[PDB]
């Protein structure tokens, strides 16, 4: 019977890092800034005079060990009493939630499904739009078909074959193929499906 | 309706937007700055009044 | 011991130097326009065409709440904010050598170059969204930017530890 | 006297916030009238949460929203807007 060819669209290929995808390139730029900044300045206010030195443990090392653990929500062996030292706690740790739960939400709009809609089966899609052209064999029974059949479907893509410009036939199957693997696309042959696969 | 051609014709399909733009975030940015900007204010008026 | 002092200077000036080649430079974006497509590099204030018949030729950029967003990418006040901050911290350095003892300017240089580092980040933010309005990439002005605001860090948590230590040593 | 609980004002409001934020702590009630008003919050918490990291990726990004006019009433209302008819039609006629 008649059938279609079009040109393959390709076929998907992740990448080694395809878990990093779901945020943009300057989120995991920006967030380094981020975690950077959090710590230099909790270090500023913690090692401040508390006029007893002596007093605290959050170091630039720990202050560096602290705001990572929170940010992984892995939990901790100290935390801030000074009031100056809790409210910078306190704000890395609002941040940290919308944007950890953020990745684990859009993974999830992926990890559904990936396809290309394509032209729907029996082609009916050929007679929707004009962003695809057509054309048949020169002188064989598909082109008589189609300009014989009252099919209201097969009788419109006659209408745009008998009218398009310039010509779509081609004088060989070899010419057809041609026209559709060049085409980018935008072009269809209609042929006998037993010739179709063989191309496959 | 044969000759229409805008996206009112047909756009439903609505896929995924890719990945998650930086505009669509920013504003977490603002308060964490924000914040930083006042613990270093709050820490220094603390100071000036105790060591007095 | 001691030598932490030249460490200090010497990065001082070396972010200075940085931000102000930053600030100075056409190479913040690469994309393609006219300069009335063709590639082209932008930086903060003007835009020149390259690999085009225009090559060399440049133009001043059209920025025309929605408003206040277009307002502060159109003065760019948060570079020049970081800028000045890394010169005043620069000055408060150099001057300690003068009123020695008196170990309140060492204190100052820290809140100096942490502030001048969090205004750098809220200018990289702010350019960053501006452009939300392909294949572009980031020039090396930018990182030159982001480079900067990491020595200024750095310089600062020196200048602290340097504070603690040396006003420590007074107490026995 | 007693001053067995560390649970003062200021420490007891911040256990309480690092509890919501899904973060660890320092300090736990220890007696029984107090691990009661520490276990109903820790529910209350996962139920509030697990409705929020639910439906955050198609609201972060909405495309469509705002428009000068929707009824087309006010054009009658105020005068920002300027609008006629055809001429020689019916509908000059109409109006």
């Amino acid at each position: 019977g008649i059938s279609i060819m079009i040109k393959k669209p390709q076929k998907s290929k992740p990448g080694v890092f395809s878990f990093l995808d779901p945020l943009a390139y300057e989120i995991w730029m920006c967030i380094v800034f981020a975690y950077i900044g959090v710590s230099v300045v909790l270090f500023l206010v913690s090692r401040f005079s508390p006029y007893s030195e002596s007093t605290n443990e959050f170091g630039i090392f720990n202050s560096l060990w602290f705001s990572l653990g929170a940010f992984m929500q892995q939990g901790c062996d100290i935390s801030p009493r000074s009031l100056s030292g809790r409210i910078v706690g306190g704000v890395w740790w609002f941040f940290t939630l919308i944007i950890i739960s953020s990745y684990t939400a859009n993974l999830a709009a992926f990890l559904t499904v990936e396809r290309m809609v394509s032209p729907i089966e029996s082609a009916e899609d050929l007679s929707k739009q004009t962003e695809i052209a057509y054309g048949t064999l020169d002188s064989g029974s598909t082109k008589e078909f189609f300009r014989r059949s009252k099919i209201a479907v097969f009788d419109k893509m006659w209408t745009y074959m008998r009218s398009a410009e310039p010509s779509v036939f081609v004088r060989t199957t070899a010419e057809g193929v041609a026209r559709v693997r060049k085409s980018k696309g935008k072009y269809a042959y209609l042929l006998e499906s037993t010739m179709n696969e063989y191309i496959e | 309706y044969d000759k229409g051609e805008c996206g009112a014709k047909d756009s439903g399909s609505k896929e995924k937007t890719s990945a998650l733009s930086l505009s669509n975030v920013a504003g977490v940015f603002y308060i964490l700055v924000g914040g930083l900007g006042l613990a270093m204010l709050v820490a220094l008026i603390e100071f000036c009044y105790k060591s007095r | 011991r001691g030598v932490q002092m030249l460490l200090t200077t010497v990065g001082a000036f070396a972010a200075f130097s940085l931000m102000t080649i930053a600030v100075g430079t056409d190479y913040w974006l690469y994309s393609r326009g006219v300069c009335k497509e063709v590639m082209t590099h932008s930086g903060l204030w003007r835009t020149c065409c390259l690999e085009g018949n225009f090559k060399g030729l440049c133009k001043q950029i059209d920025h025309f709440a929605e408003y206040f967003l277009r307002a502060v990418r159109a003065s760019s006040i948060f570079p020049i904010l970081s800028v000045i901050l890394l010169f005043m911290g620069g000055l408060c350095i150099a001057a300690s050598e003068f009123y020695k003892t008196r170990h309140n300017i060492i204190l100052s240089a820290g809140i100096f170059f942490v502030s001048a580092g969090l205004s750098n980040i809220i200018g990289i933010i702010v350019y960053i969204s501006a452009n939300a309005g392909n294949s572009y990439s980031y020039g090396w002005s930018f990182y030159f930017g982001a480079l900067s605001f990491i020595i200024a860090e750095m310089v600062g948590v020196l200048a602290v530890h340097m504070f603690i230590d040396r006003h420590k040593q007074l107490t026995g």
